[PDB]
Order: structure tokens, then C-alpha cells, then sequence
């Protein structure tokens, strides 16, 4: 069935760029615009950007820019969301969903990626 | 002219959702003038009257107001004219010197509307504000209401197109065809139903007005 | 960016209750919205996409409804699995955003 | 001698339905076949006479009017003259009435005398 | 808005005629006349009609950059000029050959080329007349594979937030059945973002339903836009006529 | 003495699709050619003269009527009397025959007298 | 004496919305109720008999012109002179006005004397 | 001395192009210019008054019938009495024919004296 | 005394655009006010009363036809009698010209006297 396989949880160091992989499998990858959202361990969700895997086109939410530059793999169906700057603030999980239709609702997600500084 | 406007029973949300839709394919605009394309005969216009003048659209409310089985409400529709909407006159001066014919009972029609035709259908992102007309029976009235103005009105900065009708077909050399019309001799083009209403959901019951010949009433007043 | 709010942060609601979720919007959205469920630990599921189109394969006591800056996400009949964070998340623009959450209790 | 007294009934909401013209007592006349706008009642005849009856200087005034109506079809208010036409053919054929005035209508309100 | 124009849809492809007679002599019949065909979707375009001249009109179209060549056909006498706008494409990508003309009454002020996800798949290119969208495409003969992603970049494209308020209507030789592309856009497209417009009856000698459009269902009176088929002409399968529901 | 008298032979479901006016022994005249509504029938031709007949008091109010609809082009049931006209050149142009009247036809029923 | 006196009350950018036709004391007339373009002020009933006041002259100039712009229902300029039917039940059905003249009115101008 | 009298030339398949009207010797009148329907022939402008020439009588039927079939723009053969205006500026504006009769017409055959 | 006569200025390509019908010395009238189609030019307005200027007998005959082309808005060319109505508040109202008779006109001929 068509799911996200997402990344493990990573630990970072104090302001590190970290990587975080979210398997595309079960959809034809190269279709949908792959998004990207956080969630603090108790606060909403903030959709970080987009990326469209046939010609890598991206937008972000103008304000994790300095902090996510989104990129995906056609081979593998990986989307990749290098994170820059990972602060304190930085510390919660970030989950990737395919979006059916570009700016549409994304209807299947990510298990998360917890992701915590240390 | 900048802002055109047309009456319609659909409630605003219907319009400003949907907008106003053609009646059909034809483009014979003798047919249309006369009615004949619109709710009248045929039913198949590609055209929406959309009178100027804010009078004309008080006279259409009038005339649907002023019946004895018209219970729905009435609110004017003020449309943004573009680039596809289009006048009579341009239309009718071109449909003459191309042969065709608009005997004087059409002239006559087409100088009390002040027609606008839209080719095109009349989208919700030109339709600015629909003013819900109200009327007083005691006195016969048709004053404005609550003027719900449309949301995702595109305010461009567009106007009437003062050119000819494009793809205009032959015009008939001399037709006799009868001119409906309805209420103060309102061109049939007018009335609810010169425009689809085949709307998401349950349609709401439109008035079926009851034209009548613009022809003999317009002879009627000008002899004797 | 057309941000979006939840008046309620907390819609205490007990089973078999009518809960509707309110959400605001900073611009018209018209049939342009998302609601997706999250429990404390699973991911935010799709629940209804647009004006009120429930996700093919859920429960029809879900329900959407509203257009241009409201919605509402009716739940007829509560149950226990539906008993978590609901969010109502933007589409019309490119700067998505996320409603506040309205993590339901009893 | 009004079209509004209390002796001539009114019929509201009427719409011309047929038109008649021709002539008796070598002076001519129209008689209106109304119907309710709604298609309901009961078809109202209201004739008028150039010279028979005290109505006759409107004549040349009304049957101009019913023929408008009758064009437009409009919903109007006949007043008639009730037993005023005595020629057993032609109260027979249209009616005894004597159509005294038309008055357009509105929804409700017809404009004219009740 | 889409039943604002009489649409219709075709194919040169007809094993037994000319390349270019079709053009002269069919395709003529559905547009000549007001009683005829407002925007005609060509798949298979070979050549335009040689009686047409190219108009040299530079486009830049949406999407993906391609070479669109838009030419003047006349269509009746020289006195009353019929005039109609060939939006032609045939040379864009090493996927060459695209061969898809959009031939419409009025000159259109916008030229919309949308190349689906797939690679061997052809461009889906169409016209822009004021805030409405006619596109057109031609999937592989194999079964319509990219007939899903065709009419799925569509959307993708014209949910954009300057492409949203146009009314857009993708209509070609998918080359797959109503019910086989309602089943790849059903699995995740749950709001019905288009509604597909298909003739009842077949559209091939040969086939079954290959021939039809979809209209997005946000667009403003989507709803009417019935496609019927035109009886038998010289191609290989019918041409759809999309139509507005009478009222 | 009337229009619908038996002694004028009526003709329902014609339609005026021709209309002459002019000019005869120094009075103005009218002539209306009238076919089936279904276009069966002959064409009945009646006239009407403003000084010649006993009918002459209506022809004023009957060519305004025949112009009525002559112009709507409707069904109506004309009114002629037979053997009314001797002019030679002109029995044989329109017809002996002289409208007395006219009459609105609806679906069925043609109101008037008959 | 003249449609424009100062003593002749005029409602500009008045439509004719009913039109009553009729006879009073052997003469015919006729009411027109014209209101307001815009839907503001209040419905102007105004008539014309055609012997009974000084502006029966006109009576048949007003009524071929109050039907043609009850017809067109274009907006008009009515002119008036208040209190000239002394009929209790007249004036308490239509008014005591007595339509003077009607004029043409452009979007903003109305041709006719103010 | 009618308007089929062979002396009355008359033009078939006309269409009054235009239609003046005015005054002439405390009189009034009309001209219309009729042009064929299908643009071929001359045009044949014909005149009538209403006191001067012997079809005094049917200028106000002609006028209103002209005025009619100018509407309608509907071929008509209208007939004429050539020579029968003699002012001098009259004759050389209009022409010296004088409208003695109209006539509708049909696809091919006119109904009216040939 | 004549439309045509020298001393009458003849408006060409004009169109009726306000049409107005009043009474004054117990005697009615009407004035059109005359625009250029191409709206052009200056109002030019032309009145005409029932009784009063030697162009009184066409009254009737130019009321209805300014009254139809009014309604059409066509081209017309009118002629006028300049100086001819003394009346203060009316000269200084609509003008002091006399409509003396009205003419179509065709894209560049306006058929008339000129």
C-alpha cells in the first residue's frame, strides 16, 4: 500500500545540518509534490515546503529557508529535507506527506522523524 | 459601459459560486435581439443581455416583481463588462451593412435596453455586487436591499468592448420573427431564464416568465 | 501567509456527541481546506480535503462543511480512536499553515 | 358614471387572453375573453360598444387599451358594466358585460378603483 | 467558462485517408459555420492544412517551454473571412513528434503547454481564451499510461494561485476508458477536482471509449458540459463533442 | 346588423399574411389575405371600405386591428360578408367578400361568434 | 396655462408602472402611477381626463404617449397639477393630480421644464 | 379613381427604405423612399397629402400603414400615380409621384393590383 | 410654406433623443431634443404645438412620428421653423424652432428637402 517510510529519529549536535530521508514507496514517486511539516512535542504543525520530484521545483514557507533546503532522488523515490541551523527550537518531528494535487491536502504521511539538539 | 448589470433569482452565493452561464450555442444575434434564442423560443443564445442602465434592471425587477406568481426574491447583479462584452449598436451597424436587417421594432427594442451582450459567459470574477431588489406592493416600488457584494470579484481595469461581435453569422435579409418581450417591453433577453441555471445541487424553481410579442405593443404606441 | 486559528484548543466532547470544530481563516479559501487527524502518537491522517469531501475509505460519521474564512468538521458519534488532534490546513497559497489544534478530551 | 362605481364589478389579476372586433348597430366594438394571469377562474368577457352605451366616448380609448394589454398579456384589472347589452345573439356570444376601463396590475395590488 | 465554447475533440489518425484531407474536408465540416465547432483538439496534427499561413506570433508558454507554432486558416470565401487560430506543436523534446493542434475560432492570449510526469508521454498543450483553458492531449497507444499523469499535471498546474481562477478543459485521445481514468484519480483524488466527460457510446471502429475530455469541477458551470460524439467522419475514431447541457 | 350575424360567413384559424391599404371611390379601403394558421384552406381575402358598406363605422377600428395582426401574425377567426364589393377590377384583385370583424384564436377555440 | 408652470408640480426621473384607462362623466381618461426610477420617493398618480379639466386638450396626446412610455417603462419626467378632480371617490382612488405632460429623461438631464 | 386602377403605376417587392413627413400648404404629409429588396431597380419615393391630391381621404390610413410597413421593413408593392404633385421644389426633392395605395408582400406574388 | 421651404434649417443625421409631449394655451404640443448620432454637435430641440404655428396641421402627423423615430433612435433629419414660439418660459425651456417635419436618413443621404 502506498506509505512513507520515514528516516529514524536523529540526535544533533549544537547547530549541525542534518539529513532527513523519507522513503516514497508505493505511488509512482515522480508525480506528487512531497511536502514537509513540523510539529513541536506539543504544538501544531507548520508545513515546511514542497518539492516536485519531475523537475525539482520548490517552495517554502519563507521562513524555514535558512533552515530547510528540500531535495529528492527520482532514483529510490527519497525525498531529502537538509536542515540547516538546528537550534533548540529546532527540536520536534518533521514529517513528509505526498500531496495529491499541487496545493492540495496530503493525504498519506510519515511515521516522523523526531529530531532533538543535545 | 464600465459596469453592467443584470437581475437573476439565484441567491448571490449561486453566482458569485458560479457566475452566469450562456443558454447555448447560438450566435445568430437577429434571433437573439428578437428573443427568439433566448428563454422566449429556442433557448439556446450565446449571449446575456446585461443592461446598463441600473433603470432597466428596476424595470426587469418590476416586471417579475409585479406578478401574481412570482414569489422568489430579486437582486441586481452588477457585472464588470471586459473585453468579450459587447454592445448592439456595433453589432447591429455591422449585421446591416453585411446585408442583414433589424426592422424597427428590434431598433426599437435595442434603443430602451442598452443592451451589453456578453459572448462569453459571465464569469463570478467579473460579477462585483448583487443587490438584493425589494418591492413594495402597496406602492409598487422596486428599492435596493442588503447589497452583498461579491468576494473574489477581479477588479480589472476593463470596460465594454465598443467593437463588433465577433463570429456574427449571415443575417437574414428580412425576417418578421416575433420580438419577445416582457414587462415594460424589456427585451426577452432580460428574464431569468435567458441565462442556464443548471447549478450544482437542486435547481431552484426559476420563474418561467410569459413573454409576449414586442412587435404589435411597440406599433401599438407609436400610431394613433 | 493566510494564517489559520481553532477558537477551540480543547473541544471536551464525550462519546456519541456532536462535536464541530471551528476553524478561521485570514482569507477566502473556498473548498480549499484540509483536515487531518493526529493521535498523541500516530502521524496527522487525512480526514476531509476541500469543502466536505471525506477521504475515500473513513468513517461517514466525519463531516465537512463552510467556505471562504469558516469551516467545520462536524463528528457525530464520538469514538475513542476519534478522540485526538484534529487540523484544518490551507491550500489556497503556497505558505501552507496548520490549524491550532483542537486535541479532544472527554 | 365611473368606471370605479360601486355598480361596475372589477376583475384583478386578468390578462387579455383573446381579442374581438367588429361591429353592431352599425357602430363597431371589441370584446376581451380575460383569463386569471395563473390560468385559474373563470373566463371573464367583457365587451364595449362605439355608440350603444354611455360608455361609448371611451371606446376609441379602451379598445386601443385592451389591444395593448391584449399584446403584452400583463395581469390587468377589467371593469365591467354587469347586464348592460340586451341583443340576445350578443350577450350570448361574449357576455352581458360592458368592459367600462382596464388598469394594469401588479403582484397584488391592481391599480385602478375597487 | 468551457460550455461557454463548443468544444471538440479529434484525431488524424485513419489508416485509410490522407494526412492532410482530413483537414481540408472534415475538419472543416465541424468548424465552418457558427453552427460548427468553437476549439477543436487535432491529435495526430502530422501538418496543418497548407491553405493556413503561420501568424509568426512568438509564445512563451506556461509550464514547460515548447516550440508552439500558431497559424491563420481561412475558412470560407476570401470575402467573409472565417478566420481560425491553429495552435499546432511538433517538435519540442527528444519525445518528438507531438502533433497536437488546438484550432480555435478567436486568437488566444495565452498558450498553456503542461508536459506530464512521464518521459515517453506527449505534451499536453493548449490554448488560453481570457479566464478559460482548452488543453489537449495524445497518450501512448498502449493503453493510456500517462493518460492518469496527463490529466493529473493538468490539475497539478491549474491549481496553481494565478492558474486557479482560469476554467480548464483537458480533452484528447487518452487512449483509455472513462472508467479506467476515474480509477487512476480515485485512489487519493477524493475531492473530484475534475469531472470526466465521455460519450455512452463507443468512439473508435475498433475501440471502445478512448476518445473524450475532462472538465475541472471548481471551474464555473463544469456541470454542463456534456460530451457527445460526432457521427463518423474520415479518421479513425469519431470526434467528441463537448457540448453544453440544453436548458 | 352585426358581425356575427349568420348571415356572415366566418373563417377560424386564418392569419393575416398580407395586408393592403388604399384608395377606393374616394375613401380609404383594406384588404386582408388570410391563410390557415396550418396552411390548409384557401386564401380568404377580405376587405373593408371607410364610406362604401354599412360596415364603414368599424373599418377604422378594424384595419388598426387587421394592422394588429397582420403585424403578430396570430390565429385569429376574420369576419366577412359575402357578394359586398361590385367594383369589377377590384372583385376580381381581392375578393367580394368584406371583413366585418376579427378575432383573437387561441389553441382550440376561436372567441367570438360564430 | 402650460405644462411648465410654475404651479404645475413635475416628478422627474418618475417610470410608469401602471396605467389605468377609463370613463368619468361621459368622457374618457386615464391614471398612470409612475414611481420612482431608482426605486426612492413615492409612487406620482397622476390622470388626464379628456373633458373635465383645462388639460383635456392634451388627453389624447398624453395617453398615446403615457401608453408609450408605460410601454417602454423608460424613465419620464411627469408633469402635474395638483388638486383638479374634485370627484370624492376619484381622487381617493388614484389622486387628485392631473397629469399636465410627460417627458423623456436622459441618465441625468431631463428634457422638459424645471 | 382607385388605387389599382390601371393609370396607378405601381412597384413591387419594394422596401420603404425611408420615410419623411412633414407639411406642405397647411397640410400635412409624407414621402417614402422605397428601394428594392434585394437593392436592384430605382428608387421609388412616393408622396401623399392629406388635403391637396384627389386620395385626400387615405393619407391618414397610408401614413399609418406606411409608417407601418417602414417599420416591418417588409417588401411591399406600393402604387403610385405618377404626375400628380406640381410644386416645383416638392417634385425635384421627393419626386412627382404620389403613394396611392400599399401592399404587402409574398416570396414571389404581391397581393395587390397589378 | 413648405418643410422644405429655404427659410426652415433642416438638422441632419440628428436622433431623437428626448421626446416630450405637453399642452400649453389650451392647445397640446411636443419637443423633441435632437442629438447628433455620434453625439456631436449641439441639442438641438424642435417643438410643435396643435394649434398655435401655421405648422399646427401636421401636429398630429409629426407627434407619432417623432414619437417613432424616438423610439427607434434612428438618424432623422428634422427641419425646424426658428423663432416661431414667443411664449417666455417655454422659448427658454425646449427652443424657440417648430418642428415642421421629420425625414429618415439613410449612412450619408438624408432623404428630404435640404
Amino acid at each position: 500500500e502506498v506509505q512513507l517510510q520515514q528516516s529514524g529519529p536523529v540526535l544533533v549536535k549544537p547547530g549541525p545540518s542534518v539529513k532527513i530521508s523519507c522513503k516514497a514507496s508505493g505511488y509512482s514517486f515522480i508525480d506528487y509534490f512531497m511536502n514537509w511539516v513540523m510539529q513541536s512535542h506539543g504544538k501544531s504543525l507548520e508545513w515546511i515546503g514542497r518539492i516536485d520530484p519531475y523537475s525539482g521545483d520548490t517552495f517554502y514557507n519563507q521562513k524555514f529557508k535558512g533552515k530547510a533546503t528540500l531535495t529528492v532522488d527520482k532514483s529510490s523515490t527519497t525525498a531529502h529535507m537538509e536542515l540547516r541551523s538546528l537550534a533548540s527550537e529546532d527540536s520536534a518531528v518533521y514529517y513528509c506527506a505526498r500531496e495529491v494535487l499541487n496545493y492540495y491536502a496530503m493525504d498519506y504521511w510519515g511515521q516522523g522523524t523526531s529530531v532533538t539538539v543535545s | 459601459v464600465d459596469f453592467v448589470y443584470r437581475v437573476d433569482s439565484t441567491p448571490p452565493d449561486v453566482i458569485f459560486r458560479d457566475g452566469f452561464s450562456l443558454l447555448g450555442y447560438n450566435r445568430n444575434f437577429q434571433q437573439f435581439i428578437s428573443g427568439r434564442s433566448c428563454s422566449g423560443g429556442s433557448s439556446d443564445s450565446r449571449y446575456i443581455a446585461t443592461t446598463s442602465s441600473v433603470n432597466q434592471t428596476y424595470a426587469i425587477a418590476r416586471a417579475y416583481y409585479s406578478r401574481s406568481t412570482f414569489k422568489g426574491n430579486l437582486y441586481r447583479y452588477q457585472i464588470r463588462a471586459d473585453n468579450n462584452f459587447y454592445s448592439l449598436l456595433p453589432s447591429i451597424t455591422y449585421l446591416e451593412t453585411q446585408g442583414g436587417h433589424f426592422n424597427a421594432y428590434e431598433k426599437t427594442m435595442m434603443r430602451l435596453q442598452r443592451e451589453y451582450v456578453s459572448t462569453l459567459s459571465i464569469l463570478p470574477e467579473n460579477i462585483q455586487k448583487a443587490v438584493a431588489l425589494v418591492y413594495d406592493s402597496a406602492t409598487g416600488l422596486v428599492k435596493d436591499g442588503v447589497s452583498t457584494m461579491n468576494a473574489s470579484y477581479l477588479g480589472l481595469s476593463t470596460t465594454s468592448n465598443p467593437g463588433v461581435i465577433p463570429f456574427l453569422p449571415e443575417p437574414q435579409t428580412y425576417t418578421q420573427q416575433r420580438i419577445d418581450a416582457f414587462g415594460p417591453l424589456i427585451s426577452s433577453c432580460f428574464s431569468i431564464g435567458s441565462v442556464c441555471h443548471s447549478h450544482r445541487g437542486q435547481r431552484a424553481d426559476v420563474y418561467n416568465m410569459s413573454f409576449y410579442d414586442a412587435r404589435p405593443v411597440i406599433e401599438l404606441i407609436l400610431s394613433k | 501567509d493566510i494564517q489559520m486559528t481553532q477558537s477551540s484548543s480543547y473541544l471536551s466532547v464525550s462519546q456519541g456527541d456532536r462535536v464541530t470544530i471551528t476553524c478561521k481563516a485570514s482569507d477566502h479559501i473556498d473548498n480549499w481546506l484540509a483536515w487531518y487527524q493526529q493521535k498523541p502518537g500516530n502521524a496527522p491522517r487525512l480526514l476531509i480535503s476541500g469543502a466536505t469531501s471525506l477521504k475515500t475509505g473513513l468513517p461517514s460519521r466525519f463531516s465537512g462543511s463552510g467556505s471562504g474564512k469558516d469551516f467545520s468538521l462536524s463528528i457525530t458519534n464520538l469514538q475513542t480512536e476519534d478522540v485526538a488532534s484534529y487540523y484544518c490546513q490551507q491550500y489556497w497559497r503556497t505558505p501552507y499553515t496548520f490549524g491550532g489544534g483542537t486535541k479532544l478530551e472527554i | 358614471e365611473w368606471t370605479g362605481d360601486n355598480t361596475n364589478a372589477y376583475y384583478s389579476d386578468e390578462v387579455i387572453s383573446e381579442l374581438h372586433v367588429g361591429q353592431i348597430d352599425t357602430s363597431p366594438y371589441f370584446c376581451i375573453k380575460t383569463v386569471k394571469a395563473n390560468g385559474s377562474g373563470t373566463p371573464v368577457v367583457a365587451c364595449a360598444v362605439s355608440k350603444q352605451s354611455i360608455w361609448a366616448p371611451s371606446f376609441k380609448e379602451l379598445l386601443d387599451q385592451a389591444r395593448y394589454f391584449y399584446s403584452t398579456g400583463q395581469s390587468v384589472r377589467i371593469h365591467v358594466q354587469k347586464n348592460i347589452w340586451t341583443y340576445p345573439l350578443f350577450v350570448n356570444t361574449f357576455s352581458a358585460n360592458a368592459l367600462v376601463g382596464l388598469s394594469s396590475c401588479s403582484a397584488t395590488q391592481c391599480f385602478g378603483p375597487k | 467558462n468551457i460550455s461557454d465554447y463548443k468544444v471538440m475533440t479529434w484525431n488524424l489518425q485513419g489508416s485509410s485517408a490522407s494526412t492532410e484531407s482530413k483537414w481540408n474536408v472534415n475538419v472543416r465540416q465541424l468548424l465552418s459555420g457558427t453552427a460548427g465547432v468553437d476549439i477543436l483538439m487535432v491529435q495526430e496534427a502530422g501538418a496543418v492544412p497548407t491553405s493556413a499561413v503561420p501568424t509568426g506570433r512568438h509564445i512563451q508558454p506556461f509550464g514547460v517551454g515548447i516550440p508552439i507554432d500558431e497559424y491563420t486558416w481561412n475558412l470560407g470565401t476570401t470575402s467573409r473571412q472565417d478566420i481560425r487560430y491553429i495552435y499546432h506543436s511538433a517538435i519540442d523534446v527528444g519525445a518528438r513528434r507531438v502533433n497536437l493542434a488546438i484550432v480555435s475560432r478567436q486568437r488566444a492570449d495565452n498558450v498553456y503547454v503542461l508536459r506530464p510526469t512521464t518521459v515517453a508521454s506527449r505534451p499536453v498543450i493548449g490554448i488560453g481564451l481570457g479566464n478559460d483553458v482548452f488543453l489537449t492531449a495524445h497518450a501512448l497507444a498502449s493503453g493510456g499510461p500517462d493518460a492518469a499523469a496527463i490529466v493529473r499535471v493538468t490539475i497539478n498546474f491549474f491549481r496553481q494561485p494565478q492558474m486557479r481562477h482560469l476554467s480548464w478543459f483537458l480533452a484528447g485521445d487518452f487512449n483509455r476508458s472513462p472508467d479506467r481514468l476515474e480509477n487512476d484519480l480515485m485512489t487519493e483524488h477524493l475531492e473530484r477536482v475534475v469531472a470526466v466527460l465521455a460519450p455512452t457510446e463507443p468512439t473508435q471502429i475498433g475501440g471502445g471509449i478512448l476518445d473524450y475530455g475532462v472538465i475541472v469541477d471548481r471551474a464555473p458551470y463544469s456541470q454542463r458540459v456534456e460530451a457527445l460524439r460526432n457521427p463518423q467522419l474520415a479518421s479513425d475514431h469519431y470526434p467528441v463533442a463537448f457540448l453544453a447541457r440544453s436548458c
